[PDB]
């Protein structure tokens, strides 16, 4: 399963 | 023994127009379980083990969702650096992200990593102790910070130790058949005169899993590299892996050398010779 | 950065004149992404080919399986056609049964 957040560059 | 799982993206930049071609890929171990292609019709992440199509509506709806928001931060970084690196708006750019997490022999929780690209080079990673970041620039330097004070080291931590574990055990269980089985080599020796005076012996390791192996060539009973050739490991196609050593040796000699196969599907380590 | 591609055509199993099997051309060690992989037969291009869903080592670098279902033969001659950025010109590989 994913990781449920992406922080930007 | 110890198992992983990881996460593959690549985001490619189209500036004469479009978004950018992105494509993700999940793996457990040596096997990849789904994937991820915007070029593709579904638009929605897919299986590509049997053991994976277990899963609910639910899971797929949740990692399509997650994955597509993973997309669009890729297309946003491509843009942000662009900007870093004070680069053109007509060439395309690369970046990378790979994540996941390791169970130990033990199955507890071993490590985790987070680790990010820009056109094929470390940008920023994630250090060991899941604390601290390495930056390998200035451009990466700046990302650093503004993730220092967002505290995204915390929230990544709290996946690779938790969620990730989790699910790896759980995937796991649901394709032991496969994933907790392991492929001993399949060896032989082929013989392939070159010239009236020498010839070739080639040790063969087909159809193995996982792909991690080690060849070696020994004459009388010592390690030679010389004379010798190593092909990289490659995918057979159907999930297992090949590999092959060869050497060039006098002929009438071939009794001298042994080829030594250590994997982890064998109880000891195999050695052969030829005639 | 850019890299050059290795380049690896071989059978997945053990070649038989007459008897099913399939040819794969491994790319490796490549960036960036965007490469064109052909796999030919007696000079001429396979139109059924697939391959794999592109992912990369530790170092970064590409790799990709292509692959297609086919019965070998004592005289047809097969390889792999390869373009990249970092090539001059298309590299070719031909297959050799013994490799």
């Amino acid at each position: 399963s994913l990781a449920n957040t992406v922080a930007t560059l | 023994g110890s198992h992983s799982m990881r996460y593959f993206f690549t985001s490619v930049s189209r500036p004469g127009r479009g978004e950018p071609r992105f494509i993700a890929v999940g793996y457990v171990d040596d096997t990849q379980f789904v994937r991820f292609d915007s070029d593709a019709a579904s638009q929605r992440m897919e299986p590509r083990a049997p053991w994976i199509e277990q899963e609910g509506p639910e899971y797929w709806d949740g990692e399509t969702r997650k994955v597509k928001a993973h997309s669009q931060t890729h297309r946003v970084d491509l843009g942000t650096l662009r900007g870093y690196y004070n680069q053109s708006e007509a060439g395309s750019h690369t970046v990378q992200r790979m994540y996941g997490c390791d169970v130990g022999s033990d199955w507890r929780f071993l490590r985790g990593y987070h680790q990010y690209a820009y056109d094929g080079k470390d940008y920023i990673a994630l250090k060991e102790d899941l604390r601290s970041w390495t930056a390998a620039d200035m451009a990466a330097q700046t990302t650093k910070h503004k993730w220092e004070a967002a505290h995204v080291a915390e929230q990544l931590r709290a996946y690779l130790e938790g969620t990730c574990v989790e699910w790896l055990r759980r995937y796991l269980e649901n394709g032991k058949e496969t994933l907790q089985r392991t492929d001993a080599p399949k060896t032989h020796m082929t013989h392939h005169a070159v010239s009236d005076h020498e010839a070739t012996l080639r040790c063969w390791a087909l159809s193995f899993y996982p792909a991690e192996i080690t060849l070696t060539w020994q004459r009388d009973g010592e390690d030679q590299t010389q004379d010798t050739e190593l092909v990289e490991t490659r995918p057979a196609g159907d999930g297992t892996f090949q590999k092959w050593a060869a050497v060039v040796v006098p002929s009438g000699q071939e009794q001298r050398y042994t080829c030594h196969v250590q994997h982890e599907g064998l109880p000891k380590p195999l050695t052969l010779r030829w005639e | 950065i850019q890299r050059t591609p290795k380049i690896q055509v071989y059978s997945r199993h053990p070649a038989e004149n007459g008897k099913s099997n399939f040819l794969n051309c491994y790319v490796s060690g490549f960036h960036p992404s965007d490469i064109e992989v052909d796999l030919l037969k007696n000079g001429e291009r396979i139109e059924k080919v697939e391959h794999s869903d592109l992912s990369f080592s530790k170092d970064w670098s590409f790799y990709l399986l292509y692959y297609t279902e086919f019965t070998p033969t004592e005289k047809d001659e097969y390889a792999c056609r390869v373009n990249h950025v970092t090539l001059s010109q298309p590299k070719i590989v031909k297959w050799d049964r013994d490799m």
